[PDB]
């Protein structure tokens, strides 16, 4: 059924999961017209399909033209969201489909698993634990694909960089995981961490800065004063 | 007029015929039924003094045959029979008259409610979902399971109502996802309606006959099977006037002979607010919207 902190460990077996998060599929900035009432524009958007135990994120791009002279877009968002990841499903490999698919929004369950009605054998479940990844638009790479796209688009991303070779796939999550969080507490603060050192770059093929194991522990912890200290400027503590 | 007499009643027992109830006390002088009326399905039905366990009754016609009732002692239940000897049979039948040893169905002028309660309901159609070709009557019972309930368990002893499952692929058609699965009625009137049940009647003497077993025996498949026929029809956005129409009209009257002490057991809470208040035909059966705030705003 449902995935939370007791089952956690699942994420890293050998079975194939995949994590889909719909919150950056339908975006919009609200406006004011002319005559003074309230407009939205929709900008791109994009599926953050994970697979957790490799990095490999399938990195759908919806551009704003699927939304033209459609009505109910938040709606019609769930189901164009379980169209694409049944169309990458189908476009796998047998061998590399997943058994299991975790939405990280319950809304996601029906859309998702009408689509998959021809795969029985692929698990849809939710999950109780709150993940950030809506926060994957504030690391700039996959934001630039995002905003650039003139057209609908799959792009690959390993969202792990090459962390695996020296950590595992559990420590490798709960690294993304700290970051997203914080990008997502306090955006400018962490690219600040991330990038405060000239010294330390982001390789052309990667997505976070080539940081020895040492200073990702600076990092990490930096990360970490960073969410805590959000949290006492929020509730005053 | 038709009558079903019995043997005897060794045991106590309440007696159910259609919507009504009556106890026969242990060796009681009971000897049947006279005055049911021609034209109508019915069914008799049972609940034993010493254990309410297992409802269980028959659904018949006296169109079809001359039908009796015997107590079993071995399988401990009152059986209904067919009498071939049709000259033997009018002859008891006259006997027990002669002696007033039966009760009468009651004859109203001013109440209509069995007929509108199985307007659609055909014994054809009763013996394709109770399976046992032998006989002329169909036995059912509390704890008989649906087709459907066994695919989630003998299946001789089913109930074999046609299965309506909104997560399948039968229900939803490739490309049209979202449009099916928010608005059934390619599901409704393509695949049901033209594609197993040909004709509303048809759909309509399914639901009503599932309700009768919801509420004569507790059969809880049977309910469920009552209510995916309810909200397939308001789930869909293009249905028939006529079909909604009688629909509002197959419901109030259910809705009206439920014993009001049942509904929290009988009655789903999600799909009657769904049907009422939310579906497209939420505003399309002001009979039984009327009737269900006046008798259970609690469930709403
Ligand atoms: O079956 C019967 C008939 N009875 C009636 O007609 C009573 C119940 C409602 C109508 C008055 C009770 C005796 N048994």
């Amino acid at each position: 059924g449902a995935m939370n902190s007791s089952n956690y460990a699942e994420l890293f077996n050998n079975d194939i999961k995949l994590f889909v998060d719909d919150t950056n599929v339908y975006r919009v900035t609200v406006h004011k017209t002319f005559e003074g009432n309230v407009a939205t524009k929709a900008i791109n958007g994009c599926i953050f399909t994970l697979n957790p135990k490799t990095g490999h994120l399938f990195l759908k791009i919806i551009h704003t033209s699927v939304w033209a002279g459609q009505k109910r877009l938040s709606q019609l968002a769930k189901w164009k969201t379980a169209e694409e990841v049944s169309a990458l499903v189908r476009s796998l490999p047998k061998e590399e489909q997943p058994k299991q698919i975790i939405v990280t929004r319950k809304a996601m369950l029906d859309p998702l698993e009408v689509h998959m009605l021809d795969f029985p054998n692929i698990a849809i479940r939710p999950t109780e634990l709150r993940l950030p990844f809506s926060a994957a638009m504030s690391i700039d790479k996959l934001s630039d694909v995002v905003m650039k796209a003139t057209e609908p688009q799959m792009v690959l991303f390993n969202i792990y960089d090459d962390w695996l070779d020296r950590i595992s796939s559990y420590t490798a999550f709960s690294r993304l995981t700290l970051l997203l969080r914080a990008l997502k507490t306090n955006e400018e603060s962490a690219k600040m961490i991330l990038l405060s050192d000239p010294t330390i770059t982001i390789k052309s093929y990667h997505l976070w800065p080539s940081f020895t194991d040492e200073q990702w522990i600076t990092i990490e912890s930096q990360m970490r004063d960073l969410i805590l200290t959000e949290y006492g400027r929020k509730y005053n503590v | 007029m038709n009558t079903v007499p019995f043997t005897s009643a060794p045991i106590e027992v309440t007696i159910g015929i259609d919507q009504y109830s009556f106890n026969v006390k242990e060796n009681q002088p009971f000897h049947g039924i006279k005055d049911i009326p021609i034209g109508h399905v019915h069914v008799i039905h049972f609940q034993h003094a010493d254990n309410s366990s297992m409802r269980y009754g028959y659904w018949f016609d006296c169109r079809m045959g001359n039908f009796y009732i015997q107590y079993d002692p071995k399988d401990g239940l009152y059986k209904m029979m067919e009498e071939r000897d049709g000259a033997k049979f009018e002859n008891i039948v006259h006997n027990f008259k002669e002696r007033q040893m039966m009760v009468s169905y009651p004859k109203i002028d001013e109440d209509d409610t069995w007929y509108n309660l199985t307007e659609f309901v055909q014994m054809d159609k009763i013996r394709k979902i109770v399976r046992k070709d032998e006989n002329q009557f169909s036995y059912v019972d509390s704890s008989m399971t649906t087709v459907q309930e066994n695919e989630l368990s003998d299946p001789a002893h089913s109930l074999n109502y046609t299965v309506i499952n909104f997560k399948s692929r039968e229900a939803i058609r490739p490309g049209h996802e979202m449009e099916d699965f928010l608005d059934k009625s390619y599901y409704l009137n393509t695949v049901m309606l033209q594609g197993i049940f040909k004709n509303s009647s048809n759909y309509f003497g399914e639901l009503q006959f599932a309700f009768l077993n919801a509420m004569f025996f507790g059969n809880y498949g049977s309910s469920l099977q009552w209510h995916a026929m309810i909200e397939l029809i308001c789930s869909s956005a293009t249905v028939p006037k006529h079909m909604l129409d009688k629909l509002d009209e197959i419901l109030y009257y259910q809705i009206k002979t439920l014993p009001e002490q049942y509904s929290d057991i009988l009655l789903n809470e999600r799909v009657w607010n769904i049907c009422l208040y939310s579906s497209f035909q939420k505003n399309s059966l002001h009979n039984t919207e009327k009737i269900m705030e006046n008798k259970y705003p609690e469930l709403l």
